This record gives C-alpha cells, structure tokens and sequence, in this order.
C-alpha cells in the first residue's frame, strides 16, 4: 500500500493517481491543478469541486470508497506534533 | 407456507410484496369472527356447542319435525347459526298471521334461547360493558395498532381507507375513540340517531389551510340498532342499550318481543329492516370495482356464498390484487386431494391453485393470525416512536 | 389527541420541472431559523439539506436558490437520496430518482437524522478511527474503517502551509495503537 | 450549574444558545419581585420580617380568634400576603353587610397596618416619588439595557416583544420613557383615562421599532376605583398628592372597594374584570407556535401559574429558560426528604428528559444584573455618546 | 428619538442565486452617496466593498456588476470574509460561504472598517515595517512583518522606468534602521 503526499498532482504520473481509491484534498489554487484532479475521477459531480478552491486553513474535501457521500470535514489537531520549524531571523539578529 | 400462483416464495419477498401493495389508490380490510378472539369472542362452533350442551331439549324438536337443521351437521358442529334465526323467524311470523296459538310458544320460547346465547357472546367484558373509557385496557392493543398504520401512509390527494367485517361488537369503536378518530358509520345525531345512506360520500376539510376519519360498514348489524314502534331505525349508546333491553334478554327467561331487533340479519322480511342490510352489499360490491384496488382478509372462515361470488368475479379485472390468510392449508390439501372436503376447503384449494399473481395465500397456525398480521405492515419513519406526552400528563396530575 | 407527526413544516410543494422541485413558504417565517424537541435548525441558505415526507420514506434534498416572487418566497432544490427504516433503525441509500408529490410537505432534518446521513455499517465500528467533524455544523463525528483505507492505495493533497503534515501524523500514529503488527516505513 | 435535559452545559454554548432562541416569532420576558431589589425593592419574606417585628399584638388574633394564619409558616416566614389580603377584605365586606360593630372596627386596623407596610417598600425612591425624570438615575440603568436589546434584536417584519410582571412599581415606565420608547399598557386619554381591553390589538405606523407591551398581573399603585363604577390611572404626582400620602403618615382606611393593588378586592365584578384579562392574554401567548420564554426572579410559588406553564411542554416549539439562583439547597432538601412546594417543583422539571427545558443556576451568577449581559448588542448599533456634550454645551450658553 | 443605526442604507437583498447576491437600489441620491459623523461614503463603480447587516456579524462583499433594469438599478456581489466582536474592538475572518437574507439592507463601508479588514494580526506590531498606503482611498497605510517577508525567497518584478530600484533601497534601508546587526550583501 502506498501514501503520497504532494503539492504538485500536476507534476505525477497520470498512471499513478488515476489508480487510487481515496482522496483527500486540501486547499489548492491553480487552474493547472485543479485539472490533473478533475480528469483522475469520474463525471457526474461539478458543485463539489469549486469549494477546494476557498478552502480555509485545516478543512479538506474526502471522497472515495471509505465514504458514501463527500464530505467537508474540520480535522483535529495532532498531539504532539511534527518538529515545530527552521531557524527564525530575529531572534539571532537581537543576541547582543 | 406462502404461495403466489403455486410457487413457494420466502418471508423477504412477501415483505417487499405488502409494502408495495399499501401505496395503492384505494386499500381496503375484511375481518371476521376470528379477528376478536383474542379480546374476549367466541368463534361460530363454539357457540354451538354451548347450546347443544345447555339447551339438549328443543335440538330434538328441530331436527325431528320442522327440518330446520341436519343431522351430519348438528353432530360435525357445521351449523350457520345467523342463517337459522331469519328462518325461525320467518316461521314465527306466518304462524302469528295465520293465528296458530299452539305453534307460537314453540317459536317464541327457541328464539328466546338462541338470542341468550349469541347475545352473551359479544359482550366482551361481562358487567364492565356499561362503563366509560373501555378502549383504555390491554384487549384492544392491536386493533389501535392496525387503525393507526392505516392512516398515516396515505399522500395528499387520496382516499380514505375502508374497513367492512362481518361481526356485530364494539371493538372497533372503541379502539378509535380513544385515538381521536372518527369513523363515520351512517348515522347522525344525538338526541335521536336515524340512518341516513347518503352521508358516504361526505369528507372533512381544514378552512385554514385534518385528514383523520375512515368508514366502517357492519354486516350484519349491531347490538345497538334496534327499531321502535315507528318505523325508523335509532342508535343508543352501550349504557342506554344495557339499561334498555340487553339486561332483560341476559338475565330474564321468558323475555321476547318481536321485530325488533337488527342483529344478526334477521329480521329480513320486513322492507324498513331489510333496506339497512342492502347498501351494506352493493357498497361493498362498489368497493372492488375500481382500477387500484387492494384488498386485506383476516379472520374469515370462507363459509359463504355470496361473498365468495363476488370475490371471484372481480378478479377478471388486471389491477384487482388479494391477500389471504387461512391457518389451516395442510388440514385441508389432503382432504381434497384424496376424496374431497367441504365447500369452504374447495372453495379456499380451487383458489390456491390458480395461476395468477394477483393471488397470495399464507398459512401456518399461529403464523397466520390476527396478531402476526399487524407486524407485515409498515411502519411511517416520521411517526413518533417514543413517550413523551404521559410522562408530563403525570406530572401535571400529581401537581397540587 | 392524535399525533401523525412531532415535527412542523416549512412549505409546501407547488410544481415539479422534471428534476428540479419548487417549494412556496408560509408567512410567519422571516427569522431563517425553525425550532422542533430536539433544538433549533437553519433552513433558508444555499447549500442546506431538507427533506420531504413521501409515504413510508424520507427524500433528502439541497438547496440551491431562494428568491422573491408581503410578497411570497421560493426555494430550488436538488435530491440526492432517501432514507429507509427496516427492523428497529435506519439505512441512507444513494439512489435519487424519486420524487414527492404535489403538496407534499417540506420538512427541516434534524440532528438525528443527520448522524445516520453520515454514518457508516454497524459492523464495522471496532474497525475505525476518529478524523474530525462536521464542518457546517460542527456536530457530527466522522469514522473510516480502516479496512477500508489501507486495502488500495491513498492520496494526499494541497497547497503549502495549509496541513498536510498535521493529518498525516494524525492518521499514522493511531494505526500503531489499533494493529500494533503492522509494517510502517 | 447550567443543565439542559438532565446533563451539563458550559459558558459558551450555552451563549451560543441563548442567541438563536431571541431570533423566533415570539420572544417574552417574565419577571417577578427579585428583579427590583437591585434598585430599592424588596422581598416578599422582608415585607413579611418587618409586619412581624411591627406589629406584635395583631399577630395572635390573625393566628388564634379567626385562623386567617397558621404558626409554623409565619415562624418560618413563608406566607403570602396577598391572599391574606384578600380574605381580609371578604371578611370585611362581609362583617360590614350584616351590622356587626365589634369585627368592622378591628379588621380596619389590620388593613391599615398591611397597606402600610407593603406601599412603602414599593416607591423606589422615598420622597422623590413626585417629581419628574426620576428614569434618568444610576438605579435604572439595566432596565434600559433590557429594553434597548430586546427591541433591536428584531428583523423588519416581526412582532414586537411582550413583557409581563407580578409588580406594582413603576420602574419598567420610567425606565422607558427615557429612551424614548412609548408601551402600551391598555389605557387612553389624559383628562380621564379608562381601560379598554382591545387597545392590546393596535401598532404604530409611519405615513412619512417604536412600542412594546406591557402586561401587569397584580396591578399597580397609579389605578383606582371612584364612586362611579369604573377603573382610572392617574400619575405619580396626582396619586401622592391625592391618597398615597395619607397612607403613610396617617391612620387612613376609609373606602374599602378603591385600591387595585395587589390582587384585593376580587368579589367586585368590575374590578375582576381587568385581573381576568390580563391572565387570559398571558394564557394565549404560549399556546402560538415558534415561541421562546425567559423567566427570572420569580419564586415558583403560584399554583395556576406552574399548571399553565406545564401544559404548555406538550408542543413541540416551545421553549423556556428559567433562572433559580438557590438550586443545591433545593436539590439536598429534596433528595434528603421535605421541602416546601416551590422546591419539588423546580427539581421535578430539572429532572426530566426535555431539550426544551434550560436551568441556570448559582449564587449570584443566576441574578438581574448577570441575565441582561447573555444578551447580546448587535455589530452596527451606536454606543458612544456624544449628544451629551453637545446638550451641556448647548446649556452653557445660557 | 431612539435610533438603530447612525449609517442609512442603499439597497436591499432581492435574490441568490448560488455564489450570487442581487440588489435593488433605493431612488435619487439615496442609492448612492451617504454622510455619516466622520465623513461621507459612496459605492459608485465595480471594484468597490459593501457590507450586510447580519445581526452579530457583518459580511464583506466585491461589486462587480451595474445595470438599468424613473427606472431601476441592480448590482451582483460576491462575497469575501465577515466581522465580529472579541473583547472590545473586532477583528477579520476570511471565509466566504455565508451569505445574508432576504431583506437584509446594504451600506457602505467606513474608512474605520477599512482599518480592520487592511491589519495585522495583533502582535507582530513590534517588528513590522511600513510600506506604503492601499491605493483606491488613500487612507490606510500597509505594513508587513520582517519575520514572514524575508524568511525565504521574494521576487521583485517589473519593466524599465517604473520603479524596482526605489523599493529595494527603501526596503533595504529601513530594515537596516531596525535591526542594527543585520549583514546586508
Ligand atoms: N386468533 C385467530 N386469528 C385469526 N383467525 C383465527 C383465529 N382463531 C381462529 N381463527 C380462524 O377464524 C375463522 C373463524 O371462522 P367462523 O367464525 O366460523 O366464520 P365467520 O367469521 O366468517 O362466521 C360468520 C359468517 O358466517 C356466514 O358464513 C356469514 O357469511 C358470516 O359472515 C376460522 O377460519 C378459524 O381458523
Ligand atoms: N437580586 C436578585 N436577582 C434575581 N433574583 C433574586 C435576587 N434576589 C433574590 N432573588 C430571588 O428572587 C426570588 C424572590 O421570590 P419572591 O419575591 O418571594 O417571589 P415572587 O416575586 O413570585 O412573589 C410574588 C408572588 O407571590 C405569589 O406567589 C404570586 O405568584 C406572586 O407573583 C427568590 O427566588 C430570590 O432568591
Ligand atoms: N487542522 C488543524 N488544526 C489546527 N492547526 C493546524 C491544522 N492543520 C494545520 N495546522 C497548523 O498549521 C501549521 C503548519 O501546518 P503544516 O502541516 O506544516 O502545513 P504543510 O505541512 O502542509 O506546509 C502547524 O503548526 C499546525 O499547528
Ligand atoms: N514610488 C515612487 N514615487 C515617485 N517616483 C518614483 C517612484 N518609484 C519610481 N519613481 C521614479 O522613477 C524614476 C526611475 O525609476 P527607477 O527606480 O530607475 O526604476 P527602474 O530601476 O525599474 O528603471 C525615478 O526618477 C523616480 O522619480
Ligand atoms: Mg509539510
Ligand atoms: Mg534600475
């Protein structure tokens, strides 16, 4: 089984995507991306898809075989979390 | 043991089958004397069996000079007991025109015992038949249960169901009364009820913008129709009745009046009473002549003639569908298939044979009785499955 | 002192268009919102779910349109299945090619039925994790068997700094306390 | 704390749910003797703790000669002075009737005393009960608040709020008639006012969020019955000067069918009328569908009006909120065994397995002054004053 | 002379039809212009913000048609974020599926909401570097945080003769004035 995690579904092998059976879909602003999406699933639903592009920070849209039908969902909050992040500028700027 | 045209079919289908049939333009139930034995009735054989073992002076006398029952059947327990009081009745009369003094007591003192029998009957609660609030105790649980599914699938813009049996108690009345319903039945008023045919055709409507009634069309009469001396038919209420005649009929033994009473389709040679027991059957007759029809029988013996006749006449109509429950196919396959048995086992076999759709057939003892048939019907997803208005009546009785 | 239903309504059908439905309100309403035992439930916005009562079944439907027409009001909406009982509960099939009839009444969906909308099979439930909830609502709980998840594969997506790392910490670490022989690289 | 169904709330659902239920057809408000303490009132047992210690020698003939009183409620301090107040007055009338000399003259000493002591703890201001303006004091200032978010809460369209009290001050009149708020409160015309029960029917409009109504169930100190046979209110200035007076500072009782307050004289059909009225309109507002009630600093101590209240649960779109500040003590004196019956029937209804039903309870977060605060202000309403000091400016002048 | 609000109106909801939403304009100058206690405000031409009044929330929205339908004017508007209350001030929220009702009215938006749609999130005030001023009204200034601006990389983009060079010596100079130990290449 496999997990991919990436920002750039153009940017895949059209093989590999259209070979899944559960997405997940955060916030994604490009109309070059929104395409690879659109063409590795089915027809038969358009009002679902102009939501992904004015999603806030933390929703999804899920849709696949785990659900019966699409849902917008609110995820909880990992605890604890990944490492926090790199280097911040100011904080070595003012060491005096 | 259920069948469609021959073929044994499981329980998920006959289910998937009466859901289907309950959406129709036009529903519709037969019940008979077997539909309220478990409230407190008696079937037709054992009625008779009380009289032949209460009364063994008259059955000689009514079988060895006016040949006015058999043999076979008084000993099988065979009699059709409401078809022997309209003969009895009959003869009384001529004797009483002809002016036969001899031949009147002999009459007069039969008709007093098979009235004290079938009377007693179809109380149903003894002493407690005068009383108020009777549709408030466990007997009546499921006949609530079947007014209640009846009503509430039906969609704007459609009839309202029709409900016709062949037996003359209070059971059905006062299972509505306590609901709120209100069954129309042919009669109105209160300080003197009178039959009026043509209020059938009457409905109720909301000026705001409900839809809670249903029609009830008895057979063979009631307890409390009963003609005075002028020649129009009334209707009293059970305490009225009971203090009225019913009291003297139980209890005194000389007590007979004369065309008086309308139960059980008796009294048909006069042409006031006899007009009351027509409508019922051309209405009836109506009913099943219409494109969308579905028809429930329960509790129904097959023992007669008529009815059986119109039954088989309106099937060479294709939108006309019957359900039939009879807990006794076994009993009667092989008694036909060896020699043959009775018209009723003939009658119910010739029809479990034939090779249509529109026919289904259920069998199986317990299986098949009054109880088991409320549970096949559906059930609405927005009727309200809980308990929440006595739980605050309490608390308002046991305030102050 | 009988009850045929312990919910009130807010419409009330006047035409059908093939597969679009056209609903007329009353007069009272003005303040968006409808109240019944369970608490109180917004009706009137695009996107919301409603639902009408068809003989033994519930048709769900979403709203699509509300307008003018005191002047009177309308509402389009859209069906996208039904909801059944069969033994002592309830089951929501995806099937939506069933429509009311003409003053069929038009009811709001109340919290109980929205948890069998989003709900999965019964048998089920020892098999599944916990994500988030509802997000109109905020109500709902959701589950996915895993069974379900981890049989083909599965996709991640989205833009930068938006939480792609938080659900993918989230989803593995409960797999590890749920089949603790299982194979993570 | 807060419960809802039997189970537990916290702070900001339950601020959440306060905000829906004030955006339904009908929203109404009812209050009772504990929302005036705040500004000069006071409790039923005061009043009653004050007679006591004032008046000791007609204390045993109440309780002894003619059983109007029993002993262990009066030690308790748990007696309700109206309907001592009433029977007094039947007892009264009727000893008046039938020419008896001896009880005529001792039952007007006990009506004296007990009009005494209930009007002076009703005028919330002392001597200044006469002059003007008296809304424009720091007492008032949450009454304001009250009305001013109960009124703007309210889309274009709606019904406007009703109000209803078991007071006879005049707090909620001088409250609104500083904002500029006029209340409707069944009565018409200035040189001689009448009461005429179809003025509840009647709205502004304008030819070019006005009015609310106000309904008073046990009367009001401004109403009384003349020798003609009908009922006037009068204001604040006339009534001191005229009959409040003598009152007070003198032994007056001399007409026996003249006062309207609080709930006396209910054998004269001309004066039940208007008791009548009121109760019937209160009766009829929470049998209309997609209604919301607040119910605060009344003590659950009324029969007819916990009866009403109940029967009312068996729609399904009602709605009531009630506050009881001393709701543990309840609770253990119940479950312990005993209590009166203000007692069982708030922890009867605390119990029970409702979504409809919502109790607030503490020590002094289930008081007036922490109700108004629930309710909220909207986003464009203005609250920086500033005409103010344009007045003072304007004064200045001179 | 009690009062509701301190700013009239201009228009009224009328429909919505999905992502839509469709005014009807009052007659004469009322339609357009408003005077109010610090100032006067008008919505004139596409491009510009307008807000609805939703109770405790006012909603934000973009204009982006106008037409003659004395005759009657429209507008369509979509929609961008809402405001609200905290602790005694307000602050911004920038999701954009709520909508208003029907007969909700519409007013122009203050120079003082403008401040609060156009800030900064409340504590990055100490190291935050200013700009220059939002370019239709002139009356807010923009400032951006050091931390967030130059963490990783930034692109400066434009034709000959318009201005790069005045940026990055403007931007450069004054995070140099700030941070006295920075190293500059
Ligand atoms: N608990 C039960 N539930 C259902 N059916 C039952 C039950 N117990 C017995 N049965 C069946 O109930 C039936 C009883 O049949 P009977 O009372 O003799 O017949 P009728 O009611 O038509 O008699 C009146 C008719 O007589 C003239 O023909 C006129 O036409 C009258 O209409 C049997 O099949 C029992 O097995
Ligand atoms: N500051 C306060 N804020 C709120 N509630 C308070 C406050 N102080 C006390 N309370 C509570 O307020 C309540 C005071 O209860 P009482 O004044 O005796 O009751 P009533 O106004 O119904 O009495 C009149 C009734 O008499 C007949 O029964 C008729 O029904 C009349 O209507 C207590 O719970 C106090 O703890
Ligand atoms: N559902 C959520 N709830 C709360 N905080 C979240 C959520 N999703 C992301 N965050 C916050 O966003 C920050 C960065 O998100 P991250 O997962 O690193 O984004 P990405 O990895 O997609 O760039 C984290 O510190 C996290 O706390
Ligand atoms: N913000 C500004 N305000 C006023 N003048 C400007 C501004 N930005 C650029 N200019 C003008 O543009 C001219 C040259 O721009 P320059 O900085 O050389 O742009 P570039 O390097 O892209 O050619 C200067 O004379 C300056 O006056
Ligand atoms: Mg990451
Ligand atoms: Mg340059």
């Amino acid at each position: 089984s496999l997990i991919v995690s990436t920002q750039r579904p153009s940017e895949l092998s059209p093989t590999v995507l259209a070979m899944c059976s559960n997405w997940f879909s955060l916030r994604l602003t490009n109309e070059r991306d929104l395409q690879a999406l659109r063409y590795a699933m089915e027809s038969g639903n358009e009002q679902i898809l102009k939501q992904i592009s004015g999603l806030p920070r933390g929703d999804a849209v899920a849709f696949g075989s785990a659900f019966n039908l699409p849902v917008r969902i609110s995820i909880n909050q990992a605890r604890p979390g990944p490492k926090s992040s790199d280097a911040v500028f100011s904080e070595e700027w003012a060491n005096c | 043991s259920i069948y469609q045209g021959g073929n044994k079919l499981n329980e998920d289908d006959f289910r998937s089958h009466v859901y289907s049939l309950c959406q129709l333009d036009n529903v519709g139930v037969l019940l008979g004397a077997g539909a309220s034995v478990g409230c407190g009735g008696k079937t037709m054989k054992d009625v008779w069996k009380s009289f032949k073992q209460n009364y063994p002076e008259l059955l000689g006398a009514l079988i060895d000079k006016y040949l006015l029952v058999s043999q076979i059947d008084s000993d099988n327990n065979l009699v059709n007991v409401e078809l022997l009081i309209d003969e009895a009745t009959k003869f009384l009369s001529v004797a009483k025109t002809r002016r036969c003094e001899d031949e009147e007591e002999e009459f007069r003192k039969i008709l007093s015992s098979l009235y004290k029998e079938v009377t007693k009957a179809a109380l149903l609660t003894g002493e407690q038949f005068r009383e108020k609030n009777q549709g408030k105790k466990d007997a009546f649980k499921y006949h609530k249960e079947l007014i209640s599914k009846l009503i509430s699938n039906r969609q704007p813009g459609q009839s309202a169901p029709a409900i016709f049996t062949t037996n003359y108690d209070l059971a059905l009345e006062w299972a509505a009364e306590d609901l709120g319903i209100q069954l129309f039945n042919g009669f109105s008023g209160l300080h003197t009820r009178q039959f009026y045919p043509q209020n059938f055709d009457l409905a109720f409507r909301n000026v705001n913008a409900g839809h809670y009634h249903a029609y009830l069309y008895k057979l063979h009469g009631s307890l409390t129709w009963y003609q005075n001396d002028s020649l129009t038919v009334n209707e009293v209420s059970a305490s009225q009745a009971y203090d009225e005649y019913i009291n003297d009929i139980i209890n005194k033994d000389d007590f007979y009046r004369g065309q008086h009473l309308i139960y059980p389709g008796a009294n048909k040679y006069s042409h006031t009473i006899g007009f009351v027991y027509g409508e019922m059957f051309r209405r009836f007759g109506e009913f099943i002549s219409k494109p969308q029809t579905a028809l429930f029988i329960n509790g129904f013996g097959f023992g007669d003639y008529h009815i059986n006749r119109i039954i088989l006449g309106a099937l060479l109509n294709p939108s006309f569908h019957v359900v039939i429950y009879y807990p006794e196919l076994k009993e009667a396959i092989t008694k036909v298939s060896k020699g043959g048995g009775s018209e009723a086992e003939k009658a119910i076999v010739t029809l479990k044979n034939m090779a249509f759709n529109q026919v289904t057939v259920v069998g199986g003892g317990s299986k098949a009785y009054f109880n088991s048939f409320v549970e096949h019907l559906p059930y609405p997803v927005l009727f309200p499955r809980d308990n929440i208005v006595d739980e605050l009546v309490e608390a308002i009785a046991n305030l102050s | 002192l009988f009850k045929l239903t312990e919910i009130s309504a807010i419409g009330y059908v006047v035409g059908l268009e093939g597969e679009r439905i056209r609903i007329n309100l009353h007069e009272g309403l003005q303040g968006r919102l409808a109240s019944h035992r369970k608490g109180v439930s917004s009706v009137t916005q695009p996107g919301d779910l409603i639902g009408f009562d068809a003989g033994n079944i519930l048709v769900v439907a979403r709203v699509t349109d509300m307008a003018f027409v005191i002047p009177l009001r309308q509402i389009i909406a859209y069906a996208i299945g039904f909801v059944k009982r069969e033994l002592n509960g309830y089951v929501f099939i995806s099937e939506d090619w069933r429509l009311p009839a003409l003053g069929s009444s038009a009811v709001p969906l109340t919290s109980d039925f929205l948890n069998i909308i989003y709900s999965i099979d019964k048998e089920e439930l020892p098999k599944a994790v916990e994500l988030g909830v509802d997000s109109r609502t905020k109500t709902v709980k959701i589950f996915a068997s895993v069974d379900k998840l981890l049989s083909r594969h599965l996709a991640v997506l989205g833009s930068t700094g938006y939480g792609k790392s938080n659900f993918n910490a989230l989803l593995t670490r409960k797999v590890s306390e749920k089949y603790p022989n299982s194979r993570i690289v």
